[PDB]
């Protein structure tokens, strides 16, 4: 109950110097000063602590600063507040095909440093572009070929509203011939907190980790499904009950239970294990080229698509036919097919209904019959809440 | 040699005496008073090089005679061998009077060892190409800086970048870490009824 | 029985080799559409078996094309192509190796072909460097190389108190006199006095 | 009733197997507990 | 040369004496009176904190790692041939010099025959300056060598069918849709006959057409293109009993 | 030469005693496994 | 089973509270607390020992830490008494004593 | 139910057979790994 009062309390910049005294003792953020004191205060490992904290120390001896696709950067001289900047990489389309890493590193305010290593250099292109999701070319370098397995550094100016919201940096190697231009894009999003509220949120995050045994980006994903700006709440704990109850109750996996609890298919991969996205869509790379959740319109009626790559990937990923995928999409919209956009928010909920068939040992056609005689006949599963 | 031959025949109370003739962590008593040293072999206290040119053949004994600190660490790991085999001999008898003896030998071995280096290790590597790591100019600059180190060279104060970035890094040995891991495994089995 | 829809079966029958006239030939993209339609109807085990088969077929396509068109003229067979490109194209899909171990095997086969002068024009003064004078015993494989380098850095792991390069005759005579199953304190003190 | 009596006599057969396994275990255990004999160590002393 | 070798020996011994006293395993140890080498500060000043940076075993960064063995192997082995030679490693294998020495290249268990296919298809893909898909397109129509044409979507399709319907029993049962299935197309399902291989087999050869079909099928004219049994058997992958 | 012959005979007799004890350990482990097996067969016979 | 679980949970509560608030400042972990209070708080509830044997194990671990001078300030003339000259062979355990 | 329990106890009997086969395999494997002993090679040295 007192741990529940730790987890459920909201932290404002007014309330924070009081909650730091209620939760730690003194003020003055430097109360750990090392990784070993953090790991000894909570009984953490190094692998367990690296799921939470990756400080900007040890920069000189590496070229990849991100650990578990995240990097916290505490800046000094911010009126002695020592604010921390957490940036998380999300690893969007064509990342693993075309590059080793792609990292965005904050130098100062409104001053970033894009670091990448190209897998498989491409000589005949020479036109390096870098945009943010079809908006504007941030960096652009004609007559430049990044040679393979080389660590590059590019200074890039990004405003705060662009980076606190979800930005997706899009690395282009275009050739000046109107022939093919090679794309590889990755997603970044920063969060900036003062040191007090950062320690308090890190406190209740580690206490949730050791309460529930659940993964830190699992709980990042249940809190990103419900809210924004990282407010641990009663709804987060209810959904976190339901992910564990579905994972135990059915014999399903972790992100498998996440998709049933109104989360999306996770694109977070680690060097330990591949993401649920690439495990579901790209572990047997189908015709050599891979799948990208692009906003591409596709008619899922079983004769009128003629885009066989995306549709065959959905048939292999969902274990489904043409007809069977089509009724899988009709169930999610109450017997209609409005428009299939091939977004991740459509692949999720095209996978939710397949899970609803599979975890109850129903066929999707048996699921269509059973929903046809339920009180859920033409209801739209697309428009549900969590409780529905 | 007497120590090792007494370990191999499991005469433990004499094996420990013949290890006290070289190293005693409990000091030495000469004329009733405790002494200030812990090594009963004076070329182990002063690093007295027995062997110039130790790299003419692949002999571990020649390298350990070039600096006798390797004999010192070998003596320590032999005492670890003795302590873990005392604990294993007490721990295969499965009586709770002997389980305490086993745990006491294991705790004595871990308190001779101390704390295992866990957060002091790197997990840090700027990942070069194979062409970069195999640079002949880089190897030349390494050997040049090593000879520059041995002649003390006044540290030329002109700040340059780390041109030796792709060098492979020193490694802690397998055997000591194996002693750490086997002791924490033994105490894990003893703090349950395993 | 094919795991597909009847319009998929119609698309497969549309891939008829000899049919009626005025129907065009199927394009490569049409075969690719039928390929992905049939492949999406497989489970995981059949998809893995399919990918293994396709690797074993694309190697004998691509190696024959490479030996024919772009290669040095001296390559005439797949064994000579393994001799050249240093990776074996005749291996089945069930043999697995990490990338640095494959590069190690490649450069080791290169050195083994270059020392016996199977190659074109081997630089003979390179052949007598210290790495290749120590090739046959130490540097030919990873384990002996790592053993020699660990014996350099950690001689403590390879010292035994029983044998030593350069021990005297009286040391061996003590070892003879003490090599028993039964070692009392009186036996070992008589051995030490002797 | 005779089925149950057959079960009883089979139990007695397995118990008399267990007695022989126990005799072997005790005998090889007391052989293993003494490494060498008194005369064997005496012969070692004489060769030395 | 003897002075240089003595100098290399005493650099290695000095490095050994410094690094064997900076071992963090020997730090928290009781009554093992080891003084530091009195050049440890100088070693950390010349080499940027190198004696401070020790590495857990099994790591890519280690001096005993397979990447270190591969590095020493490449240093010593890249000099057997001149750089102009076709047997030099950078010319026969340009991939192997640019290999990133990361932990995943050390640990990830991928298959050989995947690296071999990546190598062959990258070399063909570079020599034609096209995509992977264009390589598979021209490889589906290539007639000049044996064991080719190779229609990769056709191969994937026929093996998916033989994984679903081995022995072709749906042809045996469902007779009215079996009437719509071409027997030569069923031969192409059951055994390896590409569409371009079908165009090789089905074409008629007149004495007018023959010098054109010999160019479409072999290359040059002038019948003496094999000249031996061994060249026939190597062009088609035949035995002697098969030839 | 006679003294080192008899030292060889000493060490050879010590080694044959050590191998004797090792074979006794084999036999002891066999008897312990067989008596556990017969105990479990008594368990399945009680269930029957 | 409940009482065993509750003992294994109250030890990691109480040891952490004790290491935090009232202890010498040199104690930072549970292993250092076993090193200090001479009883192991990481043992499961299924290990059983009578009280005088636990006190024997406590004072024996104290002597083993005091002879190797892991402690703060060991009285060196105590270290050469006849009981501790005969420690290693005889007095280290109950059976040889 | 008792039939199924008899199957369980028979499984435990076969597992305790497997433990003895494993002990024999490990023991003869470590005997086979050392060709000769230290004292056996010492005796060879002494005869030579």
């Amino acid at each position: 109950p007192e741990l529940y009062q730790i987890l459920v309390e909201e932290i404002t910049p007014e309330n924070s110097t009081e909650l730091m005294k209620k939760n730690f003792g003194t003020d003055d953020v430097l109360i750990f000063k090392s990784y070993a004191s953090l790991a000894r205060y909570y009984d953490l490992s190094y692998d367990e602590l690296s799921l939470f904290v990756n400080l900007s120390f040890g920069k000189k001896n590496t070229n990849q600063q991100y650990k578990n696709e995240q990097l916290i950067t505490l800046v000094n001289d911010g009126n002695d507040t020592a604010t921390a900047r957490l940036i998380k990489r999300t690893r969007k389309d064509f990342y693993d095909s075309h590059l080793n890493y792609a990292e965005l590193i904050p130098i100062k305010e409104n001053e970033y440093k894009y670091n990448f290593s190209v897998k498989k250099t491409e000589p005949d292109h020479l036109d390096f572009r870098l945009q943010n999701g079809d908006k504007e070319y941030i960096y652009q370098d004609k007559n430049f070929v990044p040679i393979a397995n080389t660590h590059y550094s590019i200074p890039i100016k990004l405003t705060t509203e662009q980076i606190t919201n979800g930005i997706t940096l899009r690395l282009w190697r275009v050739k000046p011939n109107p022939s093919d231009a090679i794309n590889a894009n990755a997603h970044f999003k920063m969060m900036e907190f003062p040191g007090d509220i950062f320690l308090l949120k890190l406190n209740k995050a580690i206490r949730l980790y050791k309460a529930t045994g659940i993964s830190p980006e699992d709980i990042w994903q249940v809190i990103e499904s419900i809210y924004d700006d990282l407010t641990i709440d009663s709804n987060v704990l209810g959904k976190l009950f339901y992910v564990q109850y579905y994972m135990q109750h059915y014999n399903i996996s972790v992100s498998d239970a996440l998709v049933l609890c109104h989360s999306d298919i996770s694109q977070y991969s680690t060097k330990q294990q591949p993401s649920h996205f690439t495990m579901l869509f790209n572990t047997p790379l189908l015709n050599g080229q891979e799948f990208s959740a692009d906003n591409t319109k596709l008619d899922l009626t079983p004769g009128e698509s003629k885009n066989h790559f995306y549709l065959g990937i959905m048939k292999r990923a969902f274990r489904v036919n043409d007809t069977e995928l089509y009724t899988l999409w009709k169930l999610a919209n109450g017997g209609t097919n409005p428009e299939f956009m091939c977004s991740i928010e459509n692949l999720s909920l095209l996978y939710r209904v397949r899970l609803l068939a599979d975890i109850h040992h129903l066929t999707v056609n048996e699921l269509s019959m059973l929903l046809s005689v339920s009180p859920y006949v033409n209801t739209k599963i697309a428009l549900f809440s969590d409780t529905a | 040699m007497v120590f090792q031959r007494l370990l191999q025949e499991q005469n433990f109370t004499e094996s420990t005496r013949w290890l006290r003739y070289i190293w005693n962590p409990a000091g030495y008593s000469v004329q009733g008073e405790m002494q200030d040293y812990y090594w009963n072999v004076r070329p182990l206290e002063e690093d007295t090089s027995w062997n110039a040119n130790p790299l003419d053949s692949v002999d571990p004994d020649a390298v350990a005679q070039h600096d006798p600190m390797h004999y010192k660490v070998a003596t320590f790991m032999k005492m670890l061998d003795l302590l873990i085999t005392r604990g294993d001999s007490a721990y295969r008898q499965l009586e709770r009077d002997t389980l305490n003896e086993a745990k006491m030998w294991y705790v004595q071995a871990l308190t001779l060892l101390g704390d295992e280096p866990y957060f002091s290790l790197d997990n840090d590597w700027s990942e070069p190409r194979l062409e970069e790591a195999a640079s002949q100019t880089m190897r030349h600059h390494y050997q040049h800086k090593m000879l520059q180190l041995r002649q003390r060279a006044a540290l030329p104060t002109k700040r340059t970048a780390n041109s030796l970035t792709a060098l492979f890094l020193p490694q802690i040995n397998k055997k000591l870490q194996g002693y750490w891991q086997t002791l924490t495994q033994r105490l894990y089995n003893l703090r349950h009824n395993l | 029985t094919l795991g597909i829809t009847p319009d998929g079966v119609a698309a497969l029958i549309k891939l008829k080799y000899v049919g009626e006239p005025e129907t065009p030939m199927p394009t490569f993209d049409d075969w690719q559409a039928a390929s992905t339609l049939l492949q999406a109807g497989l489970n995981s085990q059949q998809s893995d078996q399919l990918q293994a088969w396709l690797d074993e077929a694309t190697t004998t396509a691509a190696s024959a094309y490479y030996i024919k068109n772009g290669a040095p003229q001296q390559i005439k067979s797949r064994d000579e192509l393994y001799s050249y490109l240093l990776i074996d194209n005749q291996v089945s899909a069930q043999v697995k190796t990490t990338r640095v171990a494959e590069a190690i095997a490649s450069i080791q086969l290169y050195v083994n072909r270059a020392l016996n002068n199977v190659e074109g024009k081997v630089s003979k003064p390179v052949k007598t460097r210290q790495f290749f004078c120590d090739w046959e015993t130490y540097n030919r494989r990873y384990s002996t190389w790592a053993g020699v380098s660990e014996l350099a850095y950690y001689p403590e792991n390879y010292i035994d108190p029983t044998i030593r390069i350069g021990q005297t005759g009286m040391m061996n005579n003590l070892l003879q006199q003490l090599s028993q199953s039964q070692l009392n304190i009186d036996t070992v003190e008589d051995s030490f006095k002797n | 009733d005779k089925v149950m009596a057959e079960i009883d006599a089979d139990k007695l057969a397995l118990q008399e197997s267990r007695h022989g396994a126990q005799s072997r275990f005790d005998s090889f255990n007391t052989l293993y507990d003494e490494d060498v004999n008194a005369g064997e160590k005496q012969a070692m002393d004489l060769y030395l | 040369y003897q002075q240089a070798h003595q100098e290399s020996k005493q650099n290695k011994l000095e490095e050994l004496r410094i690094l064997s006293r900076a071992n963090p395993q020997l730090a928290n140890i009781t009554n093992l009176n080891i003084t530091p080498s009195t050049l440890n500060n100088s070693y950390n000043s010349w080499f940027y904190g190198r004696a401070h940076r020790f590495v857990k075993p099994g790591s890519i960064a280690s001096i005993f790692s397979p990447a270190a063995y591969l590095t020493e192997l490449y240093r010593e082995a890249k000099d057997f041939h001149p750089d102009n030679s076709q047997y030099h490693l950078n010319k026969r294998r340009p991939d192997i010099a640019s290999l990133a020495l990361t932990q995943n290249n050390m640990d990830e268990e991928i298959s050989t025959l995947s690296l071999s296919n990546e190598l062959l298809l990258h070399n063909i893909q570079t020599l034609e300056k096209t995509d992977y898909n264009g390589v598979m397109k021209m490889l589906s129509t290539y007639r000049q060598t044996g064991m080719t044409p190779y229609h990769l979507p056709y191969e994937s399709a026929r093996q998916a069918i033989l994984l679903q319907d081995k022995n072709l029993t749906a042809f045996s049962r469902n007779t009215d849709v079996a009437e719509l299935m071409d027997p030569t197309s069923l031969l192409a399902i059951k055994t390896d006959i590409s569409p371009e291989l079908y165009q090789i087999l089905v074409e008629e050869i007149t004495p007018e057409n023959s010098t054109e079909l010999m160019k479409k099928n072999f290359g040059t004219d002038d019948v003496l293109i094999f000249k031996s049994y061994a060249s026939l058997a190597r062009y088609y992958d035949l035995s002697y009993d098969e030839l | 030469a006679s003294a080192t012959r008899i030292a060889a005979d000493k060490i050879s007799q010590s080694e044959i005693y050590r191998r004797r004890r090792q074979e006794w350990e084999i036999q002891r482990n066999n008897a312990e496994a067989e008596i556990k097996q017969i105990d479990a067969q008594l368990a399945t016979l009680a269930v029957r």
